[PDB]
């Protein structure tokens, strides 16, 4: 605009927070679908249910971890990443029931020096390979679902040989996107790229997505953010550079069916 | 209002361009592909169009019966010490890869089943012996309902499941099924469990497999040769194929790029290298 | 003829 | 309630959907859908078990993708009866569908066979 | 209750029709028509929040 | 003779209909037209002399 | 005019009650089976409802065929005895 | 009503919970004023609140206790009382500010051969005297707060003596209302009788009193409610009748402001 | 009733008698239908038909019984239990075709300090099961 | 009777 609006410079507030940026490459809402409540038309628990609004849509910044040229990719799985996050996690909890849509901002500065790509990938229903060759759909829960320190993929598949007491988790392979799928492709999922040169922050606007209206949180899944270099950090001639990845995650328009008392999983 | 089989947009003439307008120049990160067209970066004659797109419509693409199992069944002799062999299949499209694949290009789907079947008999023991025209009975047997234990069992009287008494030599049977998921669409992949594992109970009392929902999804067929035993036995096969009519899908996946390995998204050691050696500057 | 229901 | 005229009481009747530890305290079973029934004139009383569930339909056999939830009745206070008066009695239940209540895909039954 | 539609003639020997029947309740029970729309690929080819002009710099 | 009536459509690919003609003279030899009706539960539900009040005391 | 495939009642909206209206409390000895619905003792948000009873309709229930026999008949050789 | 409705047959229903009576002494709107949210003319913290709506505004049933012959009173103090109640305990510690009104239900019954009457009194600001004589107000936050078990009344005044480490607690001598004053006034305050030939229960609605339009719930109680025997248990002949007393509290038009990280207090 | 009507109190007068009852729990119409003659349109032998009104449709009290701690349960057939009663009885084996509804009153009081529920049920074509 | 698409 020539009042100074610019693609690259935005803010986001909800809740009683705010992000800005100052090179983005715009920002993405999945398949054109902004996240919105439950219809009634759609509707199906019959009960009230609870929308806690502010006090669950707001931006949650998860552990930051940091990319090295050895980085072969990271991931999370929503609603499992934010879990513990404020009244989002306890709303989780406490009902049998909910939905949610999310704003997700992956955040990477570095300098006008250095170099690298990273592929920001937002997934429906990200399912990843096992760890095992003598039995499939194997991964434990606990390992399933990290929380929010998240998992990492791998370049090499390494099979758990440990027939007595497996290891059970996931062994997710970086150029098959951990699925046994070519990573090329997974551009055909809702994504950005942060190429440092260009932007420094990638903005993923996530509906809610499923086969039914509303689910399990603590039993499925429904997003799974997938986060790979696509082209390898580098920085004037260091060996060894390193900068930090944060990602910070908003739920939004969630609403949450069958109140009881709260679960309490067993994650270790 | 636009169909499938409408012819896809004319190419129309354009010529030399020195301006500030930059069709080629663009920014991926931004997770946008460039809407481009030949015009946009060379001179173009007019050419009305008259290419569609309707083969590759999603109905299109999967109108066609494919094969998702073989069902081995017999009749022997009644002195065998062995069983008459009747055969139990969990209905499923992930026993064979084809039509498994097609499907896991997207994430979800709703369509109407119909399902076609081709049965064959043989001769086993270098006999010389007969037997008569087979019928055969496939039994839908949904969850819940009792499988048959035993080829003659009460099961078989099928009163209120689904049977078909197929003729031998006739023309291969098919009947149709709605959509018939307990979901608002088909999950051909759930990134979840069916249990929570409290920590108030055991390990092994909230265990349960990764990505599986319903244990018995859909049910079983159950096929007989309903001919009683015949002294010279025969055996025959019941090939499944399966059509998904009247069908939409939702969020498009990379299609399988490594062998299948289970129900599950799993890879098998040995199996994950599918690209092939080519330099970069050779053609 | 024809009866529509 | 079948106990004698003379007997007074408040029971807490519970429905929990799934999901976590399935009740064994009032505590915890006071937390989902509940009444408190007041024994009295009216000498029934009814807890509506509204349809919760994350699936469209649910399955008939045992499952824990469809599972449906836990049905529980605690003491809210207590029996209390006067002297000459029994100390127990029998509660009956009973149950029945609403008219949103609907069933699909007919199948054979398990409850009945012909062995032989 | 005929339904009759025009076929699209490739190779040629005015508009030539077929004519359809269902012969069941139950619409699982029909044929497929074929009769298919197509959408426009935005959804996937350009997800972004602020509509691109190709024209234009992408980055602005 | 043909009788036309609605299919109601479940998975989707206006009204869809299908044809119905009788071939037979008895009434028995015809298929089942499938539209039934249903009716309350009250006479089951409900079979008291005096009309219940939901909101009311069953008894008073 | 109800018919068999028409869809069930929707759930109407319902919220927080205080009154002498007492639908929970009731008398099953009158041999009548209180008529209720989740909004008479939950808070209820409103559904549009789309299911329906087509298939346990009487016809629909019974519209399958039944073994109700075997029957068993042979062709011998005109020498047997029997 | 000729349709049958009755003062003592009575159906209250919030969220997911239904209370039934049928031995009900009507009841009482404290101040005739009925719970409200916070309006707009009188609003004071900026912030989009949170209303957690039926996921706190619903029936939580406290501890049992168990009247008997020596049963001097009992009280509890709100929010207090429903600090661990829930996504309303939740609610109320993830936010500075919190305002709320509440449905209090008191449950008794017992037969038509026993008797005794109990003073239900909802009181606002009910402050009450500590258990020294050498120092005023020195009644610690732990004692003050007892959580949902609540604390009792007693029928005399023993000052506590041990000044290297003082019990810091409260003294709450009954007919002195645990105040200064006199029990037979507490009758001014909103209140019912649980006389048992007559109901089985008392029932309260309670709007938000404050000198404020909203404050912090974790460091003030709005309301006491006190429980006391005006007329002493008694049954047939026997020399030690017992009948329980529970209480279940409702959250009503409850609203939070201020939220950051979650209060945890020092309890014990 | 603001003028006392309580589904509670009821009285029921059939040809010369009469029941009251204070403690009822309203009445049941079985099946929605009160009883009927036989209408023109579903009548089937063609005779005039005796109707006996008042001199049979009135109320008959069977033997009593009596409910103990080991009592499991008592039946009987309808019209079996009333051949006996009056000129009912006597219009049944005069006749080689009848049919009948019936008001059932089943009777049993006790006090405020007594426990127990019977189940009272009205069941077409009654089947039992044989001793053998 | 006819639709004709
Ligand atoms: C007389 C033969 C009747 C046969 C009737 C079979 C009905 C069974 C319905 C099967 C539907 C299979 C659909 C495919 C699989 C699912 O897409 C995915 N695993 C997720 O739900
Ligand atoms: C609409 O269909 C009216 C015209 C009917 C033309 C004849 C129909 C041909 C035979 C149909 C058999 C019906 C299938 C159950
Ligand atoms: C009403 O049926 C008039 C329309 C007739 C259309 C053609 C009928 C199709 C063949 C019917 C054969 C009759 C069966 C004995």
């Amino acid at each position: 605009e020539a009042c100074g609006y610019s693609d690259r410079v935005l803010q986001l507030t909800l809740g009683n927070s705010t992000i800005t940026t100052q090179e983005a490459a715009n920002s993405v809402v999945a398949y054109g679908r902004w996240p919105e409540y439950l219809r009634d038309s759609e509707a199906n628990p019959v009960d009230q249910p609870t929308e806690p609004d502010v006090a669950a849509c707001r931006f949650y910044t998860l552990d930051t971890v940091s990319w090295t040229k050895e980085s072969r990719g990271w991931w999370w799985k929503l609603p499992d990443a934010l879990r513990d996050m404020g009244l989002f996690g306890q709303n989780m909890y406490y009902h049998y029931l909910g939905r949610s849509g999310y704003t997700v901002h992956v955040q990477c500065n570095a300098s006008k020096f250095h170099q690298g790509a990273l592929g920001v990938f937002a997934v429906p229903e990200m399912c990843l390979a096992g760890d095992s060759n003598t039995t499939t759909m194997h991964t434990s829960y606990q390992n399933a679902n990290p929380g929010e320190k998240g998992g990492t993929f791998t370049g090499t598949f390494t099979p758990d040989n440990n027939q007595t007491s497996p290891a059970r988790r996931f062994c997710p392979v970086d150029y098959l996107l951990g699925n046994g799928t070519l990573l090329g492709n997974a551009f055909v999922f809702p994504h950005q790229i942060i190429n440092l040169r260009t932007n420094n922050c990638a903005t993923l606007v996530l509906p809610y997505v499923n086969s039914l209206s509303i689910d399990s949180m603590v039993k499925h899944n429904n997003w799974g953010i997938a986060i790979l270099p696509l082209a390898p950090l580098n920085f004037a001639s260091e060996s060894s550079p390193e900068i930090p990845i944060t990602l910070t995650i908003a739920p939004m328009c969630c609403e949450f069916n069958g109140l009881r008392n709260i679960t309490l999983p067993r994650l270790q | 209002a636009a169909t499938s089989r409408d012819a896809l947009p004319n190419t129309e003439a354009s010529g030399p361009t020195h301006s500030k307008e930059i069709p080629a120049l663009t920014a991926v990160e931004t997770g946008a592909t460039n809407p481009l067209v030949p015009s946009d970066t060379v001179q173009t004659r007019h050419v009305v169009q008259h290419r569609s797109r309707s083969e590759s419509s999603i109905e299109s693409f999967f109108a066609r019966g494919a094969c998702v199992t073989i069902m081995t069944v017999d009749n022997p002799a009644s002195t065998t010490n062995k069983d008459k062999l009747f055969a139990v299949w969990k209905i499923t499209y992930k026993d064979t890869v084809q039509l498994r694949r097609k499907l896991e290009f997207f994430t979800y789907s709703r369509f109407d089943m119909e399902l076609t079947f081709v049965v064959t008999a043989n001769f086993t023991e270098t006999n010389n012996g007969h037997a008569l025209n087979q019928v055969y009975q496939i039994m839908y047997v949904p969850p819940g309902a009792p499988v048959p234990e035993k080829w003659d069992d009460y099961t078989w009287q099928t009163s209120s499941n689904p049977s078909i008494f197929y003729t031998y030599g006739t023309a291969p049977a098919r009947i149709s099924v709605p959509y018939v998921g307990i979901s608002n669409a088909y999950s051909h992949f759930y990134d979840g469990f069916s249990k929570v594992p409290l920590k108030d109970q055991s390990a092994a009392l909230g265990d349960s497999l990764y990505g599986a929902a319903s244990l018995n999804d859909f049910g079983i067929l159950a096929v007989r040769v309903v001919n009683d035993h015949n002294p010279t036995k025969v055996t025959s096969k019941i090939r499944v194929y399966l059509k998904p009519k009247h069908i939409r899908v939702w969020c498009p996946r990379p299609p399988r790029a490594v062998a299948y390995y289970g129900p599950g998204v799993d890879y098998k050691d040995g199996t994950l290298t599918p690209l092939s050696t080519k330099d970069l500057t050779t053609y | 003829g024809s009866s529509s229901t | 309630f079948c106990g004698s005229m003379m007997a007074t009481g408040k029971l807490l009747v519970s429905y929990a959907p799934p999901g976590a530890d399935p009740p064994k305290k009032r505590k915890e079973a006071m937390l989902g859908t509940h009444v408190i029934w007041d024994i009295g004139l009216q000498s029934s009383c009814t807890m509506v078990v509204p349809w919760i569930s994350n699936t469209t339909y649910r399955q008939t056999i045992d499952d824990s993708f469809t599972e449906g939830g836990y049905i529980s009745v605690f003491y809210q206070t207590r029996i209390v009866v006067p002297l000459s008066t029994p100390r127990e009695m029998d509660i009956l239940g009973f149950v029945s569908a609403c008219n949103d209540f609907s069933v699909r895909l007919l199948r054979d039954t398990t409850h009945i066979e012909q062995k032989a | 209750g005929a339904q009759v539609s025009s076929q699209k003639v490739g190779a040629h020997e005015s508009t030539i029709n077929y004519t359809t029947i269902n012969y069941y309740r139950d619409s699982a029970s029909n044929a497929a028509s074929k009769q298919d729309f197509s959408q426009d690929p935005s959804k996937f080819t350009e997800p972004i929040k602020d509509v691109l002009i190709k024209t234009a710099p992408m980055l602005n």
